[PDB]
């Protein structure tokens, strides 16, 4: 389909880090 | 009268028109299921008796007028049907 | 004596020809009358499985009840002769020559159950028609009637197929300019079987409707069997549902068109300078 | 296998005055087993023409099978048991696929002795996988096409 | 054929310790059993098979 | 023309082939999207000629517009294994864009290539391309989830107004393709689908469409097997 | 009967370990060695770690393994019972008084946590069948466990598709589904289907030499 490999590395890691100060 | 076109019908007229309780009438209506004079269930969830199947009482001149209207248009339905299964599949019917 | 003995009832293809024959062989005594003969075949076997058929006098009544005729004496000869070469067949019973099954037939049958060790009563409607079979089995069963008197005489139905000898099936296809008529088989078959079926079908729907107009009008009886039948199609409301199909018959013809091309290839030069050496054979032949 | 004798001396036959009695005849001649019964027949009358006197009221007779073909064509048994079909024959078809892949790809031999071994062309996978696509369809086919005709017709 | 014998041994240990590949251990008990039926071999002075 | 004309049934692999591209492109311009795909895929198996070489670079650049607009959006794969990736590469882009259903990269995409589209024969169609692509993402709104705010949906197909996604939303739902309802009060969208294919009278039209594809593959399979023994036959074998 | 001591316990291998102290056990009885009482004790304690408690109550009869029978017989006989059952409370209840006995050996030690994981699961299918909607609280009430426990493993067998369900942890209710629509015709199929794409791949090579 669309390239969601190159996307969802980068993504997962740093987006998340921020979630877990904003939410549980 | 209503089970035979469509199959469900309602309990509360029935109880009313015994003049006795709810819980006693249900009773002698399982006994009836039990023997086989009646066929089907009583659904509480809803407060209804659904019949799957009833007696025909026996020697009644107008139950025969009844069925022979209903039997003329199945026959019908027979030769309508007919046509139509040979008309494809005819070069394989042959 | 036993006609409680058989629950089904098989015929060779020689019964059903032998009794056509039998008619005419009389001397042509019919109309009104009808031609009966032994039935020669097993007994003491669940499956009734009539061997053979010879021609017997008879003239019959159908329409009074208080005369018919009935040859005794061919009837004893023929048992007593019967042992020495078969000692099971004996006399099974009788045929009745249609149109169907009739209260006139109790009073012929018992006589021939004190004759003949056994009797039964197969009814073969009348002269060749259909392409299936035209008989039906009937047992006479003793019953109760909870109305009139007990112990009333009846008929009752028992299934009715067919069934021979190797050798008989045989001499059917050499006679006959095919072999049989449907039942099962092909895939052609079984579609004639579905429309084979509704024609069928809608006979017995007549029996009952034309039944029903008598009763109500004409005062036949009121029986609780034929009122229960009619209820129930009404009651079991039948709902129409989903399945039955599959897609696989395409690749199986593909798979098979590969390896037949490879043959055709090897065949193609064969096959085409064969045209040229016909026209030319034909020459040669007339020449020489 | 039926023959029809006479029965005449073997002189008749040695002479040769036997074929002069016959005429009228066709005759014909058949071995169910050997020299030994031509010798039998020769020295008898041979075989002499057997006709047979049959007409079409006596051949539908013997045509018939079953009037209860009129029951049998609407039945149809439990779904259960549609199932029951269906399942079996997808289960046996998983079987012979893998050969079948050496079949297509391969099947130069056209001589049946070599092709047998070669890409198991004895118990051949295509003969069977077709056998068992086209008993699937057919019986899927009737037992579907007369429940809904049922349905219809009888309410 | 001794030696042969070994990894025959070994199998029967397999299948007792109910394992699928034939470990270490199926080995160290072979080796053992087999010395045993060369002591035989040269006891006897004269071949086991007959 | 078309309407007046008649093509014999036994005309050869190659005219077959040309007559049904060339018919194709004229039946895609009338809005019949559906019977112009497949002319054109089955014209390129029919006859490999010489002739067909030229020809081929514009099918398949004309056949991507085509199957955009049908309601297919067709995977990458397909694009590399002709070998042409590069002829249809402005192609693959445009393919991108709709499978996200984002409707902002679609029309900067289109423009700058649309110069190079004219000459294929996709000019009048390109138009159309542009509703496609809110379409899949109105599909994908209404099935993924069953309430989402509007406001949410506005912001990521980049439409102009969060007035603009109920106006679309309420038109697709009258065509029947999306099978969802849109509560314009409420401020979200209501998925009324789930997401099936055994519970209506649907297997049996799930079992109809697989079979229909194979009645045709049946036929010629079988037939094609006779035909040269046919030959054969006429040459005076058995 | 040394060589089952170290199998069952450690490498987990209840059945290798079984027939190790059944070869024992009949060779024990000949002479009549008290290690016999032993070696049958611990072909019980095998037994009931694969969590067949039938065998275990079977295999002890007051007839010839009655002679062979002891103390911790009898603890087995019971816990094996109560297992059977599907009811935890009796197991645990059961468990207090016998537990010196079981410390002894190291085999029952690591053998009782697995069976104890396994009476969960049992007792959990159990209540599950004719329930649907069911609270938490109702089936932790069934159970007489910790809720937390429950929750958690409720989770592993909807994973495992034991029953399969949804536990809702926003409402304190379990979601049932029950008795499955799954039908055999339909899997079978899948197997034959991916087989003849590999031999429409085949068929094509062999199809260019044709062209």
């Amino acid at each position: 389909n669309v390239e969601d490999d190159f996307s969802n590395q980068l993504r997962a890691e740093l987006e998340k880090h921020g979630y877990k100060m904003e939410t549980s | 009268t209503r089970p035979a076109n469509h199959r469900q019908l309602t309990f509360e007229e029935i109880a009313k028109s015994a003049k006795i309780t709810v819980n006693k009438v249900e009773l002698l209506v399982m006994k009836a299921l039990s023997v086989g004079l009646v066929r089907g269930s009583i659904d509480e969830v809803d407060k209804r008796v659904h019949m799957t199947w009833v007696q025909p009482r026996v020697l009644d001149l107008q139950q025969i007028k009844g069925m022979k209207d209903r039997l003329e248009l199945w026959c019908t339905d027979v030769k309508s049907m007919e046509l139509l299964v040979e008309h494809q599949a005819q070069d394989i019917l042959t | 004596m036993p006609e409680l003995a058989v629950q089904k009832v098989v015929v060779h293809p020689l019964v059903l020809l032998s009794v056509v024959d039998h008619f005419n062989r009389i001397g042509k005594v019919g109309n009104q009358k009808r031609v009966v003969g032994v039935l020669l075949g097993s007994w003491q076997k669940k499956v009734l499985d009539v061997s053979n058929s010879f021609a017997v006098p008879f003239d019959e009544d159908d329409k009074d009840d208080s005369v018919w005729f009935l040859d005794h004496d061919y009837l004893e000869n023929m048992y007593g002769m019967f042992k020495k070469v078969n000692a099971r067949e004996r006399i099974v019973g009788w045929y009745h020559t249609g149109p169907k099954l009739h209260k006139n037939d109790i009073a012929i049958n018992e006589l021939m159950k004190r004759y003949c060790p056994n009797s039964v009563l197969v009814i073969i409607d009348v002269k060749p028609k259909d392409l299936g079979l035209p008989t039906e089995a009937y047992i006479s069963v003793e019953e109760v009637h909870d109305d009139g008197t007990p112990t009333s005489k009846t008929f009752e139905h028992v299934t009715s197929e067919i069934g021979a000898e190797e050798a008989e099936e045989v001499g059917v296809e050499h006679l006959l300019r095919d072999i049989k008529d449907t039942t099962v088989g092909t895939l052609s078959q079984r579609i004639t079987n579905q429309v084979h079926g509704l024609k069928g079908l809608n006979s017995k729907l007549l029996d009952i409707r034309t039944y029903l107009e008598k009763v109500a009008s004409g005062k036949l009886p009121i029986n609780h069997h034929i009122i229960y039948q009619l209820q129930d199609v009404f009651n079991l409301l039948p709902d129409a549902s989903l399945q039955e199909f599959v897609k696989a018959f395409y690749l199986k013809t593909n798979d098979q068109m590969v390896v037949v091309y490879l043959a055709s290839l090897i065949r193609s030069v064969v096959a085409l300078h064969n045209l040229i050496n016909n026209k030319i054979a034909n020459r040669d032949a007339e020449k020489k | 296998v039926i023959d029809a004798f006479r029965l005449i001396n073997a002189n008749m036959m040695v002479l040769g005055h036997e074929p002069r009695q016959t005429t009228s005849n066709l005759g014909h001649l058949n071995k169910p087993s050997i020299q030994a019964l031509i010798h039998g027949l020769n020295r008898h009358y041979y075989s002499i023409t057997i006709n047979y006197r049959k007409n079409e009221l006596e051949q539908k007779m013997l045509l018939n099978l079953h009037k209860k073909s009129w029951m049998e064509g609407l039945t149809l048994q439990d779904y259960s048991e549609h199932c029951k079909h269906n399942e079996s024959v997808v289960k046996e078809m998983l079987e012979l696929a893998k050969n079948y892949n050496k079949a297509v790809e391969e099947e130069d031999k056209m001589t049946p002795e070599q092709l047998a071994i070669k890409n198991v062309g004895k118990q051949d996978p295509k003969r069977h996988l077709e056998e068992h696509v086209d008993v699937l369809m057919t019986s899927n086919i009737v037992q579907c096409l007369a429940a809904m005709l049922d349905t219809v017709v009888f309410k | 054929a001794e030696v042969k014998g070994v990894c025959t041994e070994a199998g029967m240990y397999a299948l007792r310790e109910r394992r699928v590949h034939v470990t270490q251990e199926d080995f160290e008990m072979a080796v053992a059993k087999v010395m045993q039926k060369d002591s035989e071999k040269n006891m006897s002075i004269k071949k086991l098979w007959k | 023309l078309v309407s007046k004309s008649v093509f014999p049934e036994q005309a050869n692999n190659n005219e077959w082939a040309r007559y049904l591209y060339y018919t194709g492109r004229i039946k895609a311009i009338q809005l019949e999207y559906s019977e112009a795909r497949r002319t054109m895929t089955n014209a390129l198996r029919k006859a490999p000629q010489h002739t067909a070489v030229g020809f081929k670079q514009t099918v398949h650049k004309l056949l991507i517009v085509v199957e955009l607009l049908l309601g297919e959006i067709p995977d990458r794969l397909q694009f590399r294994q002709p070998s042409l990736k590069r002829s249809l590469m402005p192609y693959f882009l445009l393919t991108q864009a709709v499978r996200t259903g984002n409707l902002a990269k679609f029309n900067q995409v289109l423009d700058q290539f649309g110069e190079k589209f004219q000459t294929d024969g996709t000019y009048t169609l390109i138009i159309r391309l542009r509703h496609n692509v809110i379409k899949t993402g109105v599909r994908m709104i209404s099935l993924s989830y069953s309430r989402i705010s509007l406001a949410d949906i506005a912001q990521k197909l980049q439409l102009d107004s969060p007035e603009d996604a109920e106006f679309i939303v309420a038109k697709a739902i009258r065509d029947g393709v999306i099978e969802a309802s849109i509560n314009h009060e409420k401020g979200y969208v209501q998925s009324k689908e789930m997401i099936d294919i055994y519970s209506t009278r649907e297997p049996q039209l799930a079992f109809h469409q697989r079979i229909s594809f194979c009645l045709d593959i049946h036929n010629m399979s079988v037939k094609a097997m006779r035909f040269p023994p046919k030959s054969y036959n006429k040459d005076l074998e058995s | 009967m040394q060589s089952g001591i170290i199998h069952a316990a450690e490498e987990k291998d209840w059945k290798t370990a079984y027939s190790y102290f059944y070869e024992a056990f009949e060779g024990y009885d000949s002479i009549d060695s008290p290690k016999a009482i032993t070696s049958l004790k611990y072909m019980l304690l095998c037994k009931i770690m694969l969590n067949t408690p039938e065998d275990v109550q079977a295999l002890v009869s007051g007839k010839l393994a009655l002679r062979y029978a002891g103390r911790q017989t009898e603890a087995l006989k019971c816990v094996a019972q109560a297992s059977k059952n599907r009811s935890l409370a009796d197991f645990e209840k059961a468990l207090t008084d016998y537990r010196a006995e079981l410390r002894d050996d190291p085999i029952i030690s690591t053998h009782l946590a697995k069976l104890y994981d396994n009476l969960l699961e049992q007792n959990l299918i159990r209540v599950i069948e004719p329930f649907s909607r069911v609270q938490i609280e109702h089936i932790s009430s069934l159970i007489k466990l910790s809720k937390a426990d429950v929750e958690r493993k409720l989770s592993q067998m909807i994973l495992d598709k034991k029953f399969h369900g949804i536990l809702d942890q926003g409402e304190g209710v379990l979601i049932i589904f029950d008795e499955p629509p799954v039908d055999k015709t339909y899997e079978a199929a899948l197997e034959t289907i991916q087989n003849m794409s590999k031999v429409v791949d085949s068929l094509y090579n062999k199809a260019k030499k044709l062209t």
